């Protein structure tokens, strides 16, 4: 099962990262076997 | 084929149909049965399994 | 070649009667007839298609039966929006799609 | 629920042609035959062509043989019926059915049909 959180908060941070807490809900559930074991991102 | 065929010479569509059981998440089902609800009486609930 | 035929021509009945019309073709046909309703102010619709087979979205009033060479389709109830004119053709003989001659059917 | 709507009749003088069209909206028109039928101002029905589900395979009736040229245009939803030579027994109603299977000649027969167009074949005004 591959499962996904996400979370999106505002912030005034430039260059750090935030001091703060913040739980993730859940966003999806994909019932796909897959092993995996790298990735990427994509940009614009 | 033709109309004038016998019973034992005209076309017949065949459709087979192959069930998988492998190491993957359960994908196909069948329809899940449904009840009424009761309130304020003892009942035996059966909520998602 | 083949040649289809009609026995009645004209028929009376009333709102609870029941009407039997009778399809006769020359040659054997096996069981491939089909029955169309033909209204006279709009454009005809298929009743049963096969020689016994009931085609969906009409009532169950009519009913059809017969095979080999003699026909006949049976109405029930006699519903005072069943006047029309019926047909019976044949698709199974090198003249292609041969229509019998009308058979028409008022209530009285 | 399917439509099929008529076009192209009127009178015309013994000798001239004329062309027919048949719209269809309501179904998928690119895997089904279909059929013209003619029916007599006093007399009963009678088929005259066919075209198959691709216009591969065509025919047409005894008495209008080397007289019609039936077509299809797939890509528009609508077929043609061109009459050429008429003579003084072609003054009939023409319908435009719809075969239930995908072939010309088969024990299936005609499912959904649409309202018939009025043709004349006279000397007149
Ligand atoms: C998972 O898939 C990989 C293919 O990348 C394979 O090498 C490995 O044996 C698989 N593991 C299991 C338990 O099937």
């Amino acid at each position: 099962y591959f499962k996904i959180y996400s979370k999106h908060t505002p912030i005034n941070l430039v260059r750090d990262l935030p001091q703060g807490f913040s739980a993730l809900e859940p966003l999806v559930d994909l019932p796909i076997g897959i092993n995996i074991t790298r990735f990427q991102t994509l940009l614009a | 084929f033709q109309p004038t065929n016998g019973v034992g010479y005209q076309p017949y569509r065949v459709v087979v149909l192959s069930f998988e059981l492998l190491h993957a998440p359960a994908t196909v089902c069948g329809p899940k049965k449904s009840t009424n609800l009761v309130k304020n009486k003892c009942v035996n609930f059966n909520f998602n399994g | 070649d083949i040649q289809m035929t009609q026995s009645p021509s004209s028929l009376s009945a009333s709102v609870g009667d029941r009407v039997t019309i009778t399809c006769r073709a020359s040659q054997s046909i096996s069981s491939y007839l089909n029955w169309f309703q033909h209204k006279p102010g709009k454009a005809p619709k298929l009743l049963i298609y096969g020689a016994s087979s009931l085609q969906s979205g009409v009532p169950s009033r009519f009913s059809g039966s017969g095979s080999g060479t003699d026909f006949t389709l049976t109405i029930s109830s006699l519903q005072p929006e069943d006047f029309a004119t019926y047909y019976c053709q044949q698709s199974y003989s090198t003249p292609p799609y041969t229509f019998g001659q009308g058979t028409k059917l008022e209530i009285k | 629920e399917v439509q099929l709507v008529e076009s192209g009749g009127g009178l015309v003088q013994p000798g001239r042609s004329l062309r027919l069209s048949c719209a269809a909206s309501g179904f998928t028109f690119d895997d089904y035959a279909m059929h013209w039928v003619r029916q007599a101002p006093g007399k009963g029905l009678e088929w005259v062509s066919g075209i198959s589900w691709n216009s591969d395979s065509i025919d047409y009736a005894d008495s209008v043989k080397g007289r019609f040229t039936i077509s299809r245009d797939n890509a528009k939803n609508s077929l043609y019926l061109q009459m050429n030579s008429l003579r003084a027994e072609d003054t009939a109603l023409y319908y435009c059915a719809k075969d239930r299977g995908y072939e010309i000649l088969t024990p299936a027969s005609f499912d959904y049909w649409g309202q018939g167009t009025l043709v004349t074949v006279s000397s007149a005004s």
